[PDB]
């Protein structure tokens, strides 16, 4: 704590870095590591989206005989 | 030799007295391994073709006469064995080589005109040629999946635990029927459903999204007296893990409250379905009402937004109630779409039963040249084995609504067997056409959402898979590296390669350095092979040959025996 205060000054002078792991004991544990220890898990959801998805294949959907079998 | 210091240098001097190998072509390693995988996938694809060409025939001539009772199959073969691919093959007939296992849904009963009738023609020829496919080792788990019962080749023994396991639900099979799917749910939260059918419907979405493909966009349009969405407003690609969890837990709180706008929900339903701005993933465009029973037609909006009929409607009346099925039954039939109910907790099998097959219609039609193998994302085997990709193909009827979906298990273990690990000593990584690789950057557990210790008090429903992962999250972000995965995810670029100086996570504290690394798209089906490399060089020392003095060092190993 106070040692983490001296560490806080050490940060002012190293590398606080959140690093999620989705693995571990089931839960999505976050991991700070500096260049203090594994804790629980949280957060994502996001607002801005990214990482382009793709497909560009098949996607058959056009038809010429959708039988009105319906149900029943 | 890192910290081994100058004393280690003499070993290099001894290596100067000895031999090496160097090599490490990097690029060619990638080309070769990718091509090799192409060769495996080709062998097993061609193998997959056989079940198409053959099961199409017997089914065409299965006669399907009832009567039965006499000789089918029957009894229960039991020949013990144990070997590679784990598991001691021995006894396997709920109804290597030696006969074949035939799984059934635990609720489905081996006592029907339909069941046994399948059971005849399926094994009756499948056994032979699949065994012919065993002539070419080593098919890890050839598997057939029909409308109900599994056909496992060779007698791995099925199976106080309850086997709730089905096949219609199990994802590889879901992939084998109609892809992809633009999905837009409309729960009817109208102050009308009780908390009862609300619980049911809650469970219903809760599972259906799991039933839903793990590469298809989805929302949840709650509506009554007003339309509204659970927060996101874009949808989704789905990490499956996180996204579906968000939406699901959001469903967990869904109190009924308010009068039925009906049309207004539809008004956004087509609209939220409409859009155009990014993502979306164009294809089939369908919405799903789960409701007590509509009070009106809404043909007005339909003609207002649909006539191309690319829209579909799956309406799911649930529970008991008493409201007429009419306006609903009118609707799905009105618009191409197949209405059907979930009275209680028949929810499992009913969900799958036509959620896919009704979408199978186009595939039944002009689809035929489309029967290219459709590979799946990584997931754990129902039997202990470890995670295993499974290539599927559809098989058609003769005049009807599609037969059944065969597949091959492929151990990612032997996928790694093609993945050499000796010229180097850091990491491979093989990102999928979207999320995930099979990269040796992680182990073997089902990801999981966030937290939650279950309330111990009520507890006196066991693993679901797939192990979906971001490439981005599997390993440290670099923007530039994000450029790279967003480059490869399109698959466009080939040999394009460069270092990114970067800090790298290890056990529990990070390093830093350059890593020039090769990668290529597979020439065949999507994917992309990759080879991250400690830009240390690109070589790998070895040694050869002869016994003699090397045999004497082998004698030093003999000294090493004790
Ligand atoms: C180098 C560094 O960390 N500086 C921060 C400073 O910006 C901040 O105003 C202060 C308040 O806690 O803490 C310290
Ligand atoms: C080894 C190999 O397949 N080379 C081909 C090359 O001949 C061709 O010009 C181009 C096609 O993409 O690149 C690739
Ligand atoms: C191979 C096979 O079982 N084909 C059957 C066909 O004989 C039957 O007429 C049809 C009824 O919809 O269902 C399918
Ligand atoms: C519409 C129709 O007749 N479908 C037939 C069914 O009657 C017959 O029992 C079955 C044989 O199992 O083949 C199919
Ligand atoms: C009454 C009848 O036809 N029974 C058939 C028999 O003819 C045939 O040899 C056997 C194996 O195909 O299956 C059964
Ligand atoms: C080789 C083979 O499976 N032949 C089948 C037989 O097994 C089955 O009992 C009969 C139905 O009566 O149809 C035929
Ligand atoms: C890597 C691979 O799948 N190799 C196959 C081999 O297993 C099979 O025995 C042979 C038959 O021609 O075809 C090739
Ligand atoms: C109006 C309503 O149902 N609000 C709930 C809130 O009480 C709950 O805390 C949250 C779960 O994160 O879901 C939402
Ligand atoms: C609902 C909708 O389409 N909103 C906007 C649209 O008004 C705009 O013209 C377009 C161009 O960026 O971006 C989007
Ligand atoms: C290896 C790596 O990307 N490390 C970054 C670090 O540079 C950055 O300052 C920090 C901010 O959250 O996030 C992490
Ligand atoms: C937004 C942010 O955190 N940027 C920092 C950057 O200023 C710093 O130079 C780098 C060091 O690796 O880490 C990151
Ligand atoms: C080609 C390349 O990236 N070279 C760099 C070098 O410029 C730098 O001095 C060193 C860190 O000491 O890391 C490496
Ligand atoms: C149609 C097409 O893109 N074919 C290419 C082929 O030209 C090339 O040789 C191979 C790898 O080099 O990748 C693939
Ligand atoms: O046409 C339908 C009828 O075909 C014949 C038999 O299979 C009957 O059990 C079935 O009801």
């Amino acid at each position: 704590c106070i040692t983490e205060q001296t560490q806080y000054f050490f940060d002012n002078d190293d590398c606080g870095n959140c690093s999620r792991i989705f693995h571990v004991e089931k839960l999505m544990n976050t991991n700070l590591i500096f260049i203090p220890c594994d804790t629980r898990l949280l957060i994502q959801a996001e607002q801005t989206s990214d990482g382009p998805d793709p497909c560009d294949m098949v996607k058959q959907p056009r038809y010429r005989k959708g039988p009105d079998v319906c149900f029943d | 030799x890192x910290x081994x210091v100058h004393q280690l240098v003499d070993i290099y001097e001894k290596y100067q007295d000895l031999y090496t190998v160097e090599p490490n072509n990097a690029r060619q390693l990638v080309e070769i391994a990718a091509r090799d995988i192409e060769k495996l996938l080709s062998n097993r694809s061609k193998a997959l073709v056989r079940l198409a060409l053959e099961a199409e025939k017997v089914q065409a001539a299965h006669q399907w006469r009832e009567d039965f009772a006499s000789n089918e199959v029957v009894y229960y073969n039991a020949k013990d064995d144990l070997d590679p691919e784990k598991n001691d093959s021995e006894p396997g007939s709920q109804r290597s080589y030696q006969h074949a296992a035939v799984h059934i849904p635990t609720d489905i009963y081996e006592g029907s005109t339909i069941v046994l009738n399948e059971l005849n023609w399926t094994s009756a020829l499948d056994d032979v040629f699949k065994k012919n496919r065993e002539e070419d080792p080593s098919l890890l788990w050839q598997v057939f999946g029909s409308a109900t019962g599994l056909a496992r080749y060779y007698p791995a023994s099925p199976w106080n635990k309850i086997d709730l396991y089905d096949v219609r639900r199990r994802p590889w099979y879901i992939q084998g029927a109609a892809s992809p799917k633009d999905m837009l749910i409309l729960v009817d939260v109208s102050g009308s459903v009780s908390g009862l059918t609300l619980k049911l419907i809650r469970t219903s979405v809760s599972e259906m999204l799991e039933t839903l493909s793990d590469d298809d966009f989805v929302n949840v349009a709650s509506f009554n007296s007003n339309a509204q969405d659970v927060s996101c407003f874009q949808h989704l690609v789905q990490a499956n893990v996180r996204n579906k969890k968000v939406l699901k837990d959001a469903v967990n709180n869904i109190t009924a409250k308010g009068i039925t706008d009906y049309k207004k929900g539809f008004s956004f339903a087509f609209e939220q379905l409409l859009n155009y701005n990014v993502s979306r993933a164009n294809c089939n465009k369908i919405i799903m009402l789960f409701t007590d029973g509509g009070e009106e037609r809404a043909q007005e909006i339909f003609a207002k937004y649909n006539k191309d009929k690319k829209v579909r409607v799956f309406t799911f009346s649930v529970g008991q109630h008493n409201y007429d099925r009419g306006p609903i039954q009118w609707m799905a039939c009105e618009n191409k779409g197949y209405y059907y109910e979930i009275p209680s907790i028949g929810a499992i099998r009913i969900n799958t039963q036509e959620y896919l097959d009704v979408l199978g219609r186009p595939m039944v039609l002009a689809g035929d040249k489309a029967k290219q193998v459709q590979w799946t994302n990584v997931y754990l085997d129902a039997l202990e084995l470890g995670l295993v990709i499974t290539g599927t193909l559809p098989v058609f009827n003769i005049t009807g609504q599609f037969e059944n979906k065969t597949n091959l298990k492929n151990q990612l273990i032997l996928g790694v067997m093609g993945v050499d690990v000796s010229l180097e000593d850091i990491k491979r990584l093989t990102p999928r056409f979207t999320l995930c690789p099979n990269g040796y950057y992680f182990a073997i557990d089902p990801n999981g959402y966030v937290l939650l210790h279950p309330n111990l008090q009520p507890k006196p429903p066991k693993s679901q898979e797939p192990v979906t992962l971001d490439f981005l999250d599997a390993e440290l972000e670099n923007d530039i590296k994000v450029e790279i995965r967003n480059k490869m995810i399109d698959g466009e670029s080939g040999e394009k390669t460069f270092r990114t100086l970067v800090k790298s996570q290890d056990e529990r504290y990070i390093d830093k350095g350059n890593r020039t690394y090769t990668w290529t798209p597979v020439n065949g089906t999507d994917y992309s092979s990759l080879a991250l490399v400690l830009p240390t060089y690109s070589f790998y020392y070895i040694k050869a040959k002869i016994e003699e003095t090397i045999t004497q060092a082998r004698y030093s190993e003999t000294l090493k025996p004790d």
